[PDB]
């Protein structure tokens, strides 16, 4: 049904306005480290990691300069990866898994 | 080649740290006494005939 | 190192350490050149012209050497 | 101490003396100037 | 080594401002805790030159203040430059904590809660600084401050027969309000101390929320000229206040020396309290305006509770941003309100207002970040 | 929270309950008798 058209479209103003693709970078590379989110960074294989790094080294210099970069280079919302997602689901699992063998 | 004036300003007197102190002591003896003659002139100058030095 | 051109140079120094001792490396190295700069004396000058005189000499030793030079 | 006798001292003593005189330029100007000690500035132009 | 590092003392210094690492990108907002730290010893200095020709006796006191601002050369401006000084404290702080609340830089547990107390004491100092001249305004002020502890069920009444030294405020309760005040800003120095102690294990948050480890710089040189060029703005709008417009923020009825049988028709506390008053005001009850009183200010204590946005910072977070807007023009609104008298249109504005402070921090910001959430598909 | 809610933490508080409300007993005891508090104190013997 249409509902999920009109979803989407919602959702894809709420990314154009927040902005960050303004400055090169993915949904997956704004998050806070928690404990969760360093250990599923821990798990990444080398090439993201080293991808994440550059990227976020950019942005920083970006802000440093107060600029953003061209408009032709800005992260499109039909079109981005959500990296880092699985492995945090399964940190999350894991830690799930030994809560629930805490109570008993 | 080109004597230029900042060369020499460098090569005299700020090449060496001990130097470049004294000029800003000398420096300050004399701006301080132009600064304060000139801020003197212009305030007694923007309102002559109000002040008791001169109506004394 | 001196590394000379027709009309320019290189002036410098080269190091390897271990990644928590460069900073201390290199202020090392700076407070060597500053002290040359102001405080040399004459009894290690007389070292280093002996150093140099004794480099000087032992490379032209051979043809090969002699030819390049 | 008897150790800093000899020709190395005094050739490095020989070097700073002017940078020492020229740091004592400058601090007697700068008391003068900051306590306006008219001893000396009366001399000044 | 080098003898920056050979030493606890000078390592200790060296880690806290040659070589500690700061992120590249942090912007004007941080400038004003060191401007914080200049207010706090401008104001340690002039105080120290004041309290030798000032008087702590209700037969002299206002006097005293005439004889150092009349016959103490250049006394006049040593009171304004103290008088001013308190002010501009207040304006950094107020700054400072808003930068915290909207860069998410309360999840630095230690340092919040630090603030939190520092907030509180430096309140506490500048009241207690505010009733030593003994004019009109500042007995009454004493007054109600002192009477605030009634509102304790059991034994609120004896606490303030006991602060007071006697039957009524008096002569006792000046020398108190002049020791406490001499003593408080040390207790500061100290607990400012201890704040930076504890931030400097994890180091500065950056606008962007995300960790800056990738591009750290050290503080000498950058951040030391920034904070010099800071301060120096900080004096020239000083000085344009203490010389070429002191009289911006004066209030006259301070210049009528106190008496104990008359209230002043209008009554208005000095600004940086003006929203705290509002507040007082806006309950009908004595016990509940107290409570709301206080809560106003350690409400700051639960808002790391209330966290639930993925990201740190609002940078990246519109709704976000829209709310915060909306809360800062709620606290301008209860500052004019605390300026009006007690009536009708300005009775009904104020509770709206101090409801939805309350509102605000509490319901609608933790809603809002669900929302934005969800919007982003986590 | 919600992870609390189990056997383990169960057990767990019951085995301090007793020591919790002794230090009740003394918390409230060092009070009474700090402060004069003749509530409590005129009942003691
Ligand atoms: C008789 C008394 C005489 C007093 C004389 C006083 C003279 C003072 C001189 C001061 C000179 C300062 C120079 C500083 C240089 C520093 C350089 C630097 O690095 O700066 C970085 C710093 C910014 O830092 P940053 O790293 O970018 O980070 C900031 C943000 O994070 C960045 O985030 P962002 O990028 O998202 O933000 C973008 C944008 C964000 O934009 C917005 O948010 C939108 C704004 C829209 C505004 C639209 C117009 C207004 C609203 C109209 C709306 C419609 C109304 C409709 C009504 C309808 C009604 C029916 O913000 C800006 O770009 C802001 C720039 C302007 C800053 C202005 C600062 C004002 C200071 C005032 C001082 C007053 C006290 C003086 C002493 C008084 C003593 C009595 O500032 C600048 O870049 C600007 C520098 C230039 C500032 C000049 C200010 C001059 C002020 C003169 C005041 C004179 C009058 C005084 C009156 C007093 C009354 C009592
Ligand atoms: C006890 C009371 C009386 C004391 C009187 C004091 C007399 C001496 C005053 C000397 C003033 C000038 C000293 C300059 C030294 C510069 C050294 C340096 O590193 O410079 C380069 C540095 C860095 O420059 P740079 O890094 O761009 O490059 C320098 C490189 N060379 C040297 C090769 C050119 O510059 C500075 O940042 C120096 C800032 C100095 C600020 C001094 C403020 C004035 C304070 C003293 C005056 C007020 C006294 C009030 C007394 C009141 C009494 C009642
Ligand atoms: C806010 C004002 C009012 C406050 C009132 C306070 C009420 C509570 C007072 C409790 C006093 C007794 C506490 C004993 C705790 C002993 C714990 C412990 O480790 O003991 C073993 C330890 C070590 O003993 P040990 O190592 O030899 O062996 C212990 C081993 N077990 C336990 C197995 C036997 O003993 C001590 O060294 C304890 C010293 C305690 C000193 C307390 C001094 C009195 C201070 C409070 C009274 C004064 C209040 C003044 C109020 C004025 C108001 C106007
Ligand atoms: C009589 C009128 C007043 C006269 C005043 C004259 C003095 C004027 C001001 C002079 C300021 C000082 C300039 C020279 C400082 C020299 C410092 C020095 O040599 O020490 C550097 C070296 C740096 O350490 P490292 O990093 O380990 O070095 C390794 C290098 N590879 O040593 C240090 O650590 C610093 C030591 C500082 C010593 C400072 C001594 C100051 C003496 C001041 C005397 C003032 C007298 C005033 C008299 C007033 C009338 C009674
Ligand atoms: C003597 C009388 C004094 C009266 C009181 C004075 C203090 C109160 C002053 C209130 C007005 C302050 C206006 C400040 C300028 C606002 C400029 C502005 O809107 O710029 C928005 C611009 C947007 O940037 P970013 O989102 O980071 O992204 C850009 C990079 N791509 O900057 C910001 O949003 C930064 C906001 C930082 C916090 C500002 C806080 C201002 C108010 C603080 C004090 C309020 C009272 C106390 C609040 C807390 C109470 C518990
Ligand atoms: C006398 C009062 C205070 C002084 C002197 C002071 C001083 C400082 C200084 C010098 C800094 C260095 C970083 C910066 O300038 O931003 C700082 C950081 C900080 N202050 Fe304070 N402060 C005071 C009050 C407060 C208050 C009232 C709060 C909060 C309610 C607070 C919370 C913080 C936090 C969270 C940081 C670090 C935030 C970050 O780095 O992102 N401080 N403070
Ligand atoms: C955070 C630090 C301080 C703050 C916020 C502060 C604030 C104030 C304020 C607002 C006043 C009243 C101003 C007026 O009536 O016009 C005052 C007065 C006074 N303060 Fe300070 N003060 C501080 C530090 C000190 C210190 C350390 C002393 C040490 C003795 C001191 C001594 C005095 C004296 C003697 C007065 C009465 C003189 C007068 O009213 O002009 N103050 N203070
Ligand atoms: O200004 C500071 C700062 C400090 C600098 C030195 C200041 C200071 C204040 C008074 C004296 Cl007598 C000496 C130094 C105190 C604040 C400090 O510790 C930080 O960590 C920091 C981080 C980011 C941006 C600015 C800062
Ligand atoms: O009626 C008041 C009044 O209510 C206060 C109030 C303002 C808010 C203050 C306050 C107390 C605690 C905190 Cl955390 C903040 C502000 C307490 C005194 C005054 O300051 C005042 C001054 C002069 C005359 C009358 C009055």
């Amino acid at each position: 049904s249409a509902s999920g058209k009109w979803l989407d479209g919602i959702r894809k103003w709420y990314y154009n306005a927040a902005g960050f693709n303004k400055l090169g970078l993915l949904r997956d590379d704004t998050m806070y480290e928690d404990e969760d989110v360093k250990e599923a960074i821990r798990r990444l294989p080398d090439n993201l990691y080293n991808d994440r790094m550059f990227r976020i080294k950019r942005a920083l210099d970006l802000n440093l300069k107060h600029q953003i970069l061209p408009k032709e280079q800005w992260t499109k919302y039909e079109e981005e990866n959500f990296y880092l997602e699985p492995y945090l689901k399964e940190v999350i699992r894991e830690r799930k898994e030994r809560e629930e063998w805490a109570k008993k | 080649a080109a004597v230029a004036f900042t060369s020499k300003l460098y090569s005299l007197l700020f090449r060496r740290t001990s130097t470049f102190a004294l000029t800003i002591v000398v420096g300050v003896l004399f701006f301080e006494r132009a600064f304060d003659q000139g801020a003197d002139a212009i305030y007694d100058h923007i309102n002559e005939g109000k002040l008791w030095k001169h109506i004394k | 190192f001196s590394i000379c051109y027709a009309d320019t140079g290189l002036l410098g120094a080269h190091f390897v350490c271990d990644r928590m001792k460069i900073d201390d490396m290199m202020f090392v190295l700076q407070g060597q050149w500053m002290r040359l700069c102001t405080s040399a004396t004459e009894s290690e000058v007389a070292r280093g012209k002996n150093i140099l005189r004794n480099a000087l000499v032992s490379h032209l030793d051979g043809t090969t050497p002699v030819c390049e030079d | 101490m008897t150790r800093f006798l000899g020709p190395r001292y005094r050739q490095l003593v020989k070097n700073w003396i002017p940078t020492a005189y020229t740091w004592g330029a400058v601090g007697t100007l700068g008391l003068a100037w900051a306590a306006d000690w008219r001893l000396i500035l009366d001399w000044v132009p | 080594t080098p003898m920056r590092k050979s030493n606890p003392i000078m390592k200790m210094i060296n880690h806290s401002l040659i070589d500690l690492p700061t992120p590249s990108n942090i912007s004007m907002w941080w400038n004003f805790g060191s401007l914080l730290a200049f207010c706090l010893i401008l104001q340690i200095i002039t105080g120290l030159f004041l309290a030798m020709h000032y008087s702590p006796d209700t037969s002299s006191a206002f006097s005293s203040i005439a004889h150092i601002t009349r016959d103490v050369n250049h006394g006049w401006i040593i009171r304004y430059l103290h008088a001013n000084g308190a002010s501009m404290f207040f304006i950094c702080l107020f700054l400072h904590v808003g930068r915290g609340l909207y860069y998410g830089s309360f999840l630095l547990l230690k340092t919040w809660n630090t603030g939190i107390m520092l907030l509180f004491l430096t309140m506490a100092t500048a009241f207690m600084g505010y009733v030593l001249p003994w004019g009109q305004m500042s007995f009454w002020g004493a007054t109600v401050i002192t009477n605030l502890l009634s509102a304790i069920p059991y034994i609120g009444t004896d606490l303030v027969q006991w602060i007071w030294g006697g039957y009524s405020i008096g002569n006792p309760t000046l020398s108190r309000f002049f020791t406490l005040h001499f003593i408080l800003p040390f207790i500061i120095t100290a607990l400012t101390m201890v704040h930076l102690l504890f931030l400097h294990e994890t180091g500065s948050n950056n606008p962007c929320g995300i960790s800056s480890d990738s591009d750290k710089i050290p503080f000498h040189p950058y951040y030391t000229i920034k904070d010099i060029l800071g301060l120096v703005l900080l004096l020239f709008i000083l000085t344009t206040l203490t010389l070429l417009s002191p009289n911006l923020l004066n209030d006259p009825d301070n210049y009528i020396p106190a008496d104990p049988l008359n209230t002043p028709p209008h009554i208005k506390p000095e600004w940086y309290f003006l929203f705290a008053y509002a507040i007082l005001r806006s309950v009908p009850n004595k016990l509940g305006g107290v409570l709301a009183l206080f809560l106003s200010i350690l409400i700051l204590s639960i808002i790391p509770t209330l966290h639930n946005s993925k990201q740190q910072s609002m940078m990246f977070r519109p709704l976000s941003q829209f709310l915060f807007w909306f809360l800062i023009t709620t606290l301008l609104t209860l500052t004019w309100i605390g300026s009006q008298p007690v009536s009708q249109p300005f009775i009904f504005i104020g509770q709206l207002a101090s409801t939805m402070y309350f509102t605000t921090v509490l319901i609608l910001m933790p809603l809002t970040s669900l929302i934005e959430n969800n919007l982003l598909k986590w």
